[PDB]
């Protein structure tokens, strides 16, 4: 029937004009009639709306020639256990003009590393997509109270895409020609590298002949590891759901089955570290 | 909590293509794979005896056309992705757009590949009275 995908999290109580509706379940009621829309003379456009659009619910299952798909098996992230990043993010919630959708705060790597982004969403406006600041709140909650300062300590979309091709890049050029991202309910995690993944066909880099791993918005091109800085974005990454092994119960609940010495310390990279922890030793210890 | 845009018919392409470097190209090459076109855009009644210009402030199709509203047929506002003008900003959205009958199974693929002649405002290859 509807998906969550693109989800309008505006408290406006009326849908939209013809015109500016994205889709027809979005038209307003009063403009429908007889299966389908009409224009009615004299009710107007709204040329100031704002209107956040949930970015929860991609389905990656494109079976598109030449485009690689991002999820991987089992067999084959087995093979590339040297490009495995952990990955995991803590979100905030969007609050006051709009409710009902997360949005990424706190990025955690398996490196160790944790970046605070600004809270950032796609609001809708009359004229084009408005990637922009929006109000937001952490959840409530004791388990949730180390996020209360990370609100005002976020770097802009544009600077934290930077420093995580930056990371990547350092971490993976003498491991891999590619990254896995091994990830725990990999939704969320997914919603989030919509802000600095790109999609293609395989390229290889501006600089030598391997497989380009990296996009720059800034020149059209594409980068391997080696060869990437200054790049925003990372380009044809793989990924895979630890979750889907088998396991019951949550990530730290399966990681201490095999491991004693990695403390849960309740912030987005320890739970990336816990991740690629309990896949490595689901796939390769005893 | 939020009002659904979308259906579930159209999660995977524009996943895809909210993700790709090249968005048209990625529209175009899943439809070579075989996938189906966009659907769920704002298709119009109307009366069928209109100017049969491309892009109007109220419906104006012609009895060879469907009127649609236009962000329902952008590619970049299906998305909620950039545009590809120099600012940044949408020449579909806040009009309708006349879509060729023949083409009318495809909106959105119909406005990335075609042009509207600036002169008398009719699609190339569609309508346009210049050559
Ligand atoms: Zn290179
Ligand atoms: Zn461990
Ligand atoms: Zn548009
Ligand atoms: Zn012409």
């Amino acid at each position: 029937n509807v998906t969550g995908l693109f989800k309008d999290c505006s408290k406006v109580i009326t849908g939209l004009h013809p015109t500016q509706a994205p889709t027809h379940l979005s038209v307003d009621t009063k403009f429908k009639t007889e299966g389908l829309c009409v224009d009615i003379p004299g009710i107007p456009k709204d040329m100031t709306y704002r209107r956040l659009i949930s970015m929860m619910g991609f389905k990656m299952n494109y079976q598109v020639n030449g485009y690689p798909n991002m999820f991987i098996t089992r067999e084959e992230a087995i093979r590339h256990v040297r490009a495995w990043i952990g990955f995991d993010v803590e979100g905030c919630h969007a609050t006051r003009e709009a409710v009902g959708t997360n949005l990424p705060l706190q990025l955690g790597f398996s490196t160790g590393v944790n970046l605070v982004a600004v809270p950032t969403g796609y609001v809708d406006t009359p004229n084009n997509t408005d990637f922009s600041r929006v109000s937001a709140k952490p959840p409530p909650g004791d388990q949730f109270k180390h996020l209360i300062p990370l609100m005002y300590k976020g770097l802009p979309w544009n600077v934290v895409r930077i420093k995580i091709v930056q990371m990547l890049s350092d971490t993976l050029k003498n491991l891999s020609d590619r990254v896995v991202f091994v990830l725990w309910a990999h939704g969320f995690e997914l919603t989030s590298m919509k802000y600095f993944v790109k999609i293609g066909p395989e390229r290889t880099c501006c600089l030598c002949d391997r497989r380009a791993t990296c996009f720059s918005t800034a020149s059209d091109t594409y980068a391997c590891w080696h060869h990437s800085i200054g790049f925003d974005y990372v380009y044809n990454p793989f990924m895979i759901d630890v979750q889907q092994w088998g396991f019951t119960g949550n990530l730290q609940s399966n990681h201490d089955l095999y491991c004693q010495v990695h403390g849960n310390a309740h912030v987005a990279s320890c739970d990336a570290i816990m991740t690629r922890c309990l896949a490595v030793h689901e796939c390769f210890v005893k | 909590a939020g009002n659904a845009t979308e259906v579930p018919a159209n999660s995977t392409v524009l996943s895809f293509c909210a993700f790709a470097v090249d968005a048209a190209k990625a529209y175009k090459d899943y439809l070579a794979s075989g996938g189906q076109p966009i659907t769920n855009c704002v298709k119009m009644l109307c009366t069928h005896t209109g100017t049969g210009q491309a892009i109007t402030v109220t419906p104006e199709a012609n009895m060879d056309q469907e009127s649609f509203g236009g962000a329902s047929c952008c590619l970049y506002c299906r998305c909620h992705i950039d545009h590809p003008n120099p600012k940044g900003f949408c020449d579909l959205k806040g009009k309708y757009v006349q879509i060729p009958t023949t083409c009318a199974n495809d909106p959105v693929g119909f406005t990335l590949k075609n042009t509207v002649c600036t002169v008398c405002g009719m699609w190339k290859g569609y309508g346009c009275s210049c050559d």
